[PDB]
RNA sequence: GCGUUAAGCGCGCCGCCUGGGGAGUACGGCCGCAAGGCUGAAACUCAAAGGAAUUGACGGGGGCCCGCACAAGCGGUGGAGCAUGUGGUUUAAUUCGAAGCAACGCGAAGAACCUUACCAGGCCUUGACAUGCUAGGGAACCCGGGUGAAAGCCUGGGGUGCCCCGCGAGGGGAGCCCUAGCACAGGUGCUGCAUGGCCGUCGUCAGCUCGUGCCGUGAGGUGUUGGGUUAAGUCCCGCAACGAGCGCAACCCCCGCCGUUAGUUGCCAGCGGUUCGGCCGGGCACUCUAACGGGACUGCCCGCGAAAGCGGGAGGAAGGAGGGGACGACGUCUGGUCAGCAUGGCCCUUACGGCCUGGGCGACACACGUGCUACAAUGCCCACUACAAAGCGAUGCCACCCGGCAACGGGGAGCUAAUCGCAAAAAGGUGGGCCCAGUUCGGAUUGGGGUCUGCAACCCGACCCCAUGAAGCCGGAAUCGCUAGUAAUCGCGGAUCAGCCAUG
């Protein structure tokens, strides 16, 4: 997550296939999730502080 | 590396959302986003007095932001004139035009967020934990509640070995999904490392 | 432990000890046929040697007792082709981590570029990023040109308003740009035996403790042991204990019957019209929908028991925790991660900082792990035709027509979606073909053509079509999962995602 490679926000990518989602938090840019744009990390953690809402702990 | 969160494990029943508003789609993370920001701001600012949670409830171009303190003149301010600075400093980051409501805390001493917050600062003020903790903990029993518990990380002391505090009292159920148990994590950066402030609080029943 | 068979209370006398090792050894002496025996040191050396008892761990000790742990049983792995991870080989680099169970389709829910942290080459230094200082020119910013792979280096012209003072030229000054010096950014650069954080794991195992009292010089023991019962330290009875906490359970979610609520789901179920596709009228009954609520408690009857609890029966949708989740104690391992994030210390700051193109993370003659597809007729191919759930969709799912063998293109309706689309579910069923053969089994490899995504698909994509059609005839030693709607088997969905190596 090196901040230079926190870049991703710098729109002009010369080639759109080039952007790519990156954490929104860690910077953490592996497994991110569209809808809350959180590396799977800074999201487990958020939906138990409970800051994620209707975000509850799945259950069947 | 075990035990739910307490909170998150309950925000069926007994506990609810610090972020309550619906959206989805295109906008949730946008907004959702957004809420870090305003956290982020309140939480660097409104330390000295005692943030305790912040809800945020939204109804488009119209939030809520509620700020649950224990000493509230420090939000508000001589007169009032900070509640101006931040309200309106917060709008340079939402153009959204959202209020701002501060609620006062019955008796900090029953809020873990603020139980913790109180012995991390003590420890970073280099205070014996094993004493802060079990005065803590002494406190909130001794301030109604049914049941407390603190925790402290390791370099207790600048240890050169990571170590674990205990105190607790009453009954502390983790496990019984309607307790109602509040949480809190107080962080400690220190000369010698960095320590982490667990408190948790147990009151009544539903 | 001893206790009138005292290790008690006393008296008489005798022997003997005065740290361990060196040593019962050396020497002297006495004794013996001899083997040896009795008497018996020190130098030296070590901070101990040692006794009883407590907790615990361990035992090829014992009793009791659980878990697909074994057995019974079904399917599989180890053989092959391939896919994916890992090692070894190897490479300019093949970035790094993870390692017995508790690493090995694990981080990576997505490496052609990006990502990417490695390698070569070109290139920038207050820097791709944050706050602030001194001197100076000009300042916002917008649009061309040259060398170049790109970056970047060099460079050209439009264009400054904003506040105050001044007739005005013009000067001062705030936000900003740039050269230069500085504080400093930045670092996936070491350390997780400095740490938070979060996770794994013994263990979803049944346990780990506390208060008060009692026992004991004490460490501690008692309660938490014992008999019985339990999925369980669950409950009963006993007992110097009486309790209580963390855990167990219950509270919560989904599936089982039912009711209430609500019917732009659903139905000739009841009625008339039909382009008989429930299409329209209509009605909420049923289905479904999503909310609340009822409902099993060994409550009921028989029988064993002191009691708990256990066997059976009945009513009932459901029975003794109805199935499954969510939920993982005090603690263990110096368990994992400083490459998610955070942070202590160390280290680099014409560089372990940063940009770029290309390459590498994808190679092999090797081994292993986890997988898929098979080796066939309880099959395989073709035509026809039937029943599902759970999700997904505006910078998307795409009906319908025409084109092309097809991938798919071109046109193009509906949908911000229970009431449009992805969709045909497949195995199945019905007719028929193949007839036991490497064979209409198996699809690898390879040749050739072609579509799409993407700036680009050589290194490295998926897919369609033809051709080729390999290893493979059910797997050595050894080894794995599963006790039910499970195993086995058959598809469909999603996340990441342009596309996609998902046989995960
Ligand atoms: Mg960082
Ligand atoms: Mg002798
Ligand atoms: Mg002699
Ligand atoms: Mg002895
Ligand atoms: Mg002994
Ligand atoms: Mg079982
Ligand atoms: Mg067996
Ligand atoms: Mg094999
Ligand atoms: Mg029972
Ligand atoms: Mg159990
Ligand atoms: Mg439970
Ligand atoms: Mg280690
Ligand atoms: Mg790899
Ligand atoms: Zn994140």
């Amino acid at each position: 997550a090196r901040k230079a490679l926190i870049e991703k926000a710098k729109r002009t990518p010369k080639f759109k296939v080039r952007a790519y989602t990156r954490c929104v938090r860690c910077g953490r840019a592996r497994s991110v999730y569209r809808f809350f744009g959180l590396c799977r990390i800074c999201l487990r953690e958020l939906a138990h502080k409970g800051q994620l809402p209707g975000v509850r702990k799945a259950s069947w | 590396g075990n035990k739910i969160h307490p909170i998150g494990f309950r925000l069926g029943i007994t506990r609810d959302w610090e972020s309550r508003w619906y959206a989805g789609k295109k906008q949730y993370r946008h907004l959702l986003l957004e809420d870090q920001r305003i956290r982020g701001l309140l939480e660097k600012e409104l330390y000295s007095a005692g943030l305790a949670r912040v809800d945020i409830e939204r109804a488009a171009d119209n939030v809520a932001v509620t700020v649950h303190v224990a000493k509230p003149g420090v939000v508000i301010g001589r007169g009032g004139e900070r509640i101006r600075v931040l309200r309106e400093e917060l709008a340079k980051l939402t153009g959204k035009n959202v209020a701002l409501n501060v609620q006062e805390v019955q008796n900090p001493n029953l809020s873990a967020p603020l139980v913790a917050q109180r012995v991390a600062e003590q420890i970073e003020r280099r205070f014996a934990v094993r004493r802060a903790i079990k005065q803590a903990v002494q406190r909130v029993m001794e301030s109604g509640a049914k049941g407390a518990k603190v925790i402290v990380s390791g370099r207790i002391g600048g240890a050169e070995q990571a170590r674990t505090e205990w105190a607790a009292q009453g009954r502390v159920p983790l496990h019984t999904l309607r307790a109602n148990i509040d949480y809190g994590f107080a962080l400690a950066r220190t000369t010698y490392g960095v320590l982490g402030v667990k408190a948790y609080i147990f009151l009544g029943e539903v």
